[PDB]
RNA sequence: AGAACCUUACCUGGUCUUGACAUCCACGGAAGUUUUCAGAGAUGAGAAUGUGCCUUCGGGAACCGUGAGACAGGUGCUGCAUGGCUGUCGUCAGCUCGUGUUGUGAAAUGUUGGGUUAAGUCCCGCAACGAGCGCAACCCUUAUCCUUUGUUGCCAGCGGUCCGGCCGGGAACUCAAAGGAGACUGCCAGUGAUAAACUGGAGGAAGGUGGGGAUGACGUCAAGUCAUCAUGCCCUUACGACCAGGGCUACACACGUGCUACAAUGGCGCAUACAAAGAGAAGCGACCUCGCGAGAGCAAGCGGACCUCAUAAAGUGCGUCGUAGUCCGGAUUGGAGUCUGCAACUCGACUCCAUGAAGUCGGAAUCGCUAGUAAUCGUGGAUCAGAAUGCCACGGUGAAUACGU
């Protein structure tokens, strides 16, 4: 997981409605997330779920070409029946280790 | 067998999509018949170009549909659904028809 | 034209005879790119031609070429006041499509009825030393010979 | 064993098949002398087999489509020098003399804006 | 009229489209309004913030939008408050769900738009039209290009008989096709009247 | 002409107007714009003072002006001479 | 052209929208053969009735941007000035200066 | 890139005046849905249904109604106030700048000169040295090949046959796109100033920019457009808005651009062959049935390499006419009709039967075209209910001539 794109948010040191997991605790779960692309070296998943319960990585709208090999990954703890998650995330491939800090001005596509 | 018409303006988009299209297809089901490339449709426009009168002055215009025909022999449980959440690139009009 | 002379194209000998001479003929009959037509009545004259000089068809008809062909035209050069119709030697290529031209023109003038017929009744004359083609043809020497002085 | 050229000409596509034989040659099921009515076409289609003595020896097997007659005829032709170029490879320089290798890249100019036709000119006038 | 539009003759080749979508001979009229529709709205809304390109995207019944501006910050507002007002409008514009993206413009004095855009406001602010396009010219150099053009015509100085004066450097070859030439115009609707601002920034040569 | 399957034309309000004026047995000329309506064999007698455009001019129907229209009786256009 | 003449083509638009189906019924009933001669007189009758604008060859394609009668393209929904202007923009998909 | 109505901006009448089109409040009513008489219609008067999103209830946002004004509206004037867009010289090879130098200076030089080129193209020289915009190249298309992928496209070799690629199949060939290769005076000889080049030839599908297109320098014409659009005085119970009818189609005449002719290289009749490129859902409409025919009825196939438009015509073969104002020519007019359309009077197209003008190659003069060009033959498309001989495209056949300046 590079990038991570959940609606009506401001940064990640906030909060969001109905929710257990603080934003920084999501984006921990998403970073220990373990994705099997075949075809395409860059992909865009999408998680929706609404409904008193856990997320789990089971819920992402999956397309043809990627694998979920977890599905008991949890993410977040729902609560409320109002409530409604719809986070898009980005999948890349690469090696070693790349940090928020040097990929900062590296990212060229603006 | 499941018949694919892939149409965009973009060529080289539709090349992209048709191959991914051709490898979605070919991990979970087999045999896959091919991206055969149908004739390309030049929808061309004449226009008077000057605001009032000057009617040689002209710009001829056109649009290049392409077509690319994509089918699939063996429709498995695993290939067609796959499909589904497999949404292609913007600017590329599908059309999979099973039989 | 000013910059460059070009090389003649290239052009394919007629079907019955095997003639390039015979080809270019039918050309100048032809109208409205109905070659074939041109062609089928450019036989038709040869044949009928070949019936009544004996002969052979493309014999025939080169021996009526040659009745109309002009040795020496004129130009108008014109550098004084008054304009001078000069004389000039007028080169092989020429002076074979000349005649051939002339003929055609004598054809489409002429009061019989069929083109090819009249074509035929054209080459008889020429073949013979009478017609419009020769006419034309003794009027282009004439002038020539008139404005001989100018060389 | 049958040798073969492509033929092209025009907005034609000749696909002549050599092969060895009597010399019989049939074009869209049909006989040389059905399917070209004209005189020229049949001279076009011979040309070639008349230029290397080889009419007498080989068969050949046509299917033309596109374009008109003439056209149809030259792409015939071409095919027809290509399919004897493939098979012999001795005869190809009597066949450059001769003008058939080449293909007649004239295609029919297009029609432009302003213009009638490829070039007429609409009748101009000062006044 | 002598001269190409330099965008439009390189479409093919060294610059893409803005709207990037298919459709059929039916939906595509409309689909066409709707895109002059959004894009007036926007026009509207981010003329403060310096907005060069709007870039359309539909894709299976849904509209993404892509905003090129040189100040997010201003078009965001709030994280996500102003965006996501902005994205409701845009849906009852087309008749579909919304997406807007919001592409960082790097270099606003490279951007040739922009740039057009500025020249135009300083026009309506009563400045020397010289001064602005020698600005414009400099601004642009100094930032790499490898060269620009500025045109501006019509009433300037508010004087009674019209002319036009451009300001060139570097190079801005037109003729070649692969040459990068962000080429884009505006109007400064002044006291005296309009005044029509070109601007032609070539950022290099494309080798493919 | 009009198709034969379509009838003949004639406006609504004119046929009324005309019925309303046969039922009276009054003789005073009806003012009318449908130059476009046939005349009927009912319409015969009477007179109707057809537009041109400009004014309304009477045309008193007889026997031979049945299948015409009445547009062909008020002529529009009014050239005299050059000279 | 005008707002007034836009207006009036909105107007008749609405109208074609509004009285289709009536219309094309009565249409049907004028042609069909195997029907009373009454039944079609009042069929005819009744479309005089109807509004003249609620005809569709009574609206006229005018370009969607500036209202524009004459230079018309039905792909685009513009006038060809218009549309010029938005192939250069790059504004409409897929189109380019064409040469053969 | 299409005037019957509409379009329409004009005329005649009939009407409206915060208005047909917007925003704003005030307050009357849910919007809307159906139907009635008068009227040319615009409009002016009636009968049925509904009360949805929310209220310490002075009410709201969509959508009608009325009055006030703020305003709307203007295809009204100025293109000699403008932007934008366009024509034009001209796809003509030119037009400039920086720094240096020359001249009191306007300016010059570069940019001239020797050659050469399609080219201010390139070389060589030289008080110039460099640079930019243009001349070229990059882009599309067309001409040859190769690889990939083969249905709705193809049928070389195989088996079957209703002798139809139609059905097993085959992936060859055509064709279809996508990606590569190929042409650069690169190779050879001569001429040339130890050059740039030129002349020829070899190969090659292509040869010297291969053919065609797009591409239009600085500028010129106070060139065109305020009626596409935008934009810096005038009208605002009317230079604004709605309606019906008429006009834009008038006709002593003059000019422009086309089509069809005047015939036998032809007309007519019967048979019969070979295209390309396009369009199609309020759409293209097979087959079958009826109609002399335009068409009508029924009604599949098809958002389409599949189905439909859709028979290419000139051509070819056989017959006839035999140089006549004709079996040339079709205008004109009468009758009767078909389709579209509320509606074909003004004023549509097409059909059938009749009618059968002028015209026998055109005065002075005047236009186009150098090759798949002209000439001629059909085919398609846009606008479009309908309405092209125009415009924009497509292939068929297919010339003549260029000595030269």
């Amino acid at each position: 997981v590079t990038e991570v794109e959940i609606d009506g948010v401001l940064h990640e040191y906030s909060t969001k409605e109905g929710v257990q997991e603080d934003i920084l605790e999501i984006l921990l779960n998403l970073k220990g997330l373990a994705v099997r692309v075949q075809g395409k070296d860059e992909v865009i998943l999408t998680l929706n779920k609404s409904g008193i319960g856990p997320v789990t990585a089971a819920d992402i709208t999956h397309d043809g070409d990627v694998e979920i090999v977890k599905p008991q990954h949890v993410i977040c703890h729902l609560t409320d029946e109002n409530a409604s998650i719809s986070m898009r995330i980005k999948v890349q491939r690469g090696r070693g280790y790349v940090p928020a800090s040097t990929r900062i001005h590296s990212e060229e596509d603006e | 067998r499941i018949r694919i018409r892939l149409k965009a303006f973009d060529h080289r988009l539709i090349d992209q999509a048709t191959a991914e299209i051709v490898e979605t297809a070919k991990r979970t089901g087999a045999q896959v018949r091919g991206p055969i490339p149908l004739p390309t449709r030049k929808e061309r426009f004449t226009v008077l170009i000057s605001p009032h009168v000057n009617k040689d002055a002209r710009d001829q215009y056109e649009i290049r549909t392409h077509l690319r025909l994509v089918d699939i022999v063996e429709p498995t449980e695993k290939t067609v659904d796959a499909l589904m959440r497999l949404d292609l690139a913007a600017g590329v009009d599908v059309q999979i028809s099973l039989g | 034209p000013r910059r460059r002379v070009i090389g003649q194209r290239k052009i394919l000998p007629d079907p019955k005879f095997g003639s390039e001479l015979l080809a270019k003929f039918v050309n100048i009959l032809m109208v409205d790119g109905k070659k074939s037509t041109a062609e089928s009545i450019v036989y038709s004259a040869l044949e009928t031609l070949a019936q009544r000089s004996g002969k052979s068809e493309l014999e025939a008809f080169e021996v009526a070429l040659e009745n109309v062909r002009p040795t020496v035209e004129v130009k108008s050069r014109r550098v004084g006041g008054s304009t001078y119709q000069v004389p000039v030697e007028v080169r092989p290529v020429r002076r074979n499509a000349l005649a051939m031209r002339w003929i055609v023109e004598a054809a489409r003038k002429r009061g019989d009825k069929s083109m090819a017929l009249r074509l035929a009744n054209e080459l008889s004359d020429a073949a013979e030393n009478k017609g419009t083609a020769v006419k034309k043809r003794e009027d282009v020497h004439r002038m020539a010979e008139a404005n001989k002085a100018f060389a | 064993n049958q040798y073969y050229g492509t033929g092209r000409r025009k907005s034609s596509a000749a696909r002549v098949f050599i092969k060895p034989g009597n010399g019989k040659i049939v074009i869209n099921q049909r006989s040389l002398e059905q399917y070209f009515g004209r005189e020229t076409a049949r001279m076009v289609v011979r040309q070639p087999l008349e230029l290397v003595d080889m009419v007498e020896k080989l068969d050949l097997y046509i299917t033309v489509k596109g374009g008109g007659i003439s056209g149809q005829a030259g792409a015939i032709r071409h095919g027809i020098t290509r399919a004897l170029m493939e098979y012999d490879e001795s005869l190809r320089s009597e066949l450059r003399k001769a003008g058939f290798v080449t293909r007649d890249a004239r295609q029919v100019e297009r029609k432009k804006v302003g213009l009638r036709k490829a070039r007429r000119r609409p009748q101009f006038s000062k006044r | 009229g002598q001269k190409v539009h330099p965008n439009g003759i390189r479409l093919g080749i060294v610059k893409p489209w803005n709207s990037t979508w298919f459709a059929n001979t039916k939906e595509f009229a409309d689909n066409l309004d709707s895109d002059f529709k959004v894009r007036q709205y926007l026009t509207k809304e981010l003329a403060k913030a310096s907005v060069s390109r709007i870039v359309i995207e539909r894709p299976a019944k849904s509209i993404r939008v892509t905003i090129h501006t040189a100040r997010p910050g201003i078009v965001i507002g709030k994280k996500g408050e102003d965006v996501e007002k902005l994205r409701k409008v845009v849906a009852d514009i087309a008749g579909v769900p919304a997406q807007i993206n919001i592409a960082e413009v790097r270099k606003p004095e490279l951007d040739a738009k922009l740039v057009a855009d500025s020249i135009t406001s300083q026009l309506e602010r009563r400045v020397m039209f010289r001064r602005a396009m020698k600005r414009a010219v400099q601004n642009a150099m100094r930032l790499g290009a490898k060269g620009i053009k500025v045109e501006v015509s019509g009433r300037l100085g508010g004087a009674e008989i019209a002319r036009t004066e451009w300001y060139r450097e570097g190079r801005v070859p037109l003729h070649t096709l692969r040459a990068d030439i962000d080429y884009n115009t505006s109007e400064a609707h002044t006291t005296y009247g309009v005044i029509g601002v070109k601007v032609w920034i070539f950022k290099g040569e494309i080798l493919g | 002409p009009r198709s034969l399957k379509k009838g003949p034309f004639i406006d609504l309000h004119l046929l009324k107007k005309v019925e309303k004026a046969v039922e009276s047995g009054d003789k005073k000329p009806l003012r009318t714009w449908s130059r476009r309506s046939t005349i009927f064999p009912n319409m015969i007698g009477l007179t109707i003072a057809v537009h041109n455009g400009r004014q309304h001019v009477p045309v008193f129907v007889t026997d031979e002006m049945v299948g015409h229209k009445l547009g062909e009786f008020a002529p529009t256009r009014t050239y005299r001479g050059h000279a | 052209a005008k707002q007034s003449m836009k207006a009036r083509e909105v107007k008749r638009v609405a109208l074609a929208d509004k009285y289709f189906a009536k219309r094309a019924e009565l249409k049907a009933i004028i042609s069909d053969v195997n029907a009373s001669d009454e039944d079609r007189w009042n069929a005819v009758l009744k479309l005089q009735t109807l509004p003249r604008d609620s005809s569709p060859s009574r609206q006229r394609n005018r370009c969607r941007q500036t209202g524009r009668p004459h230079g018309f393209l039905r792909k685009f929904g513009l006038s060809r000035i218009k549309v010029r202007e938005a192939a250069m923009r790059g504004e409409i998909p897929g189109l380019k200066k064409a040469s053969w």
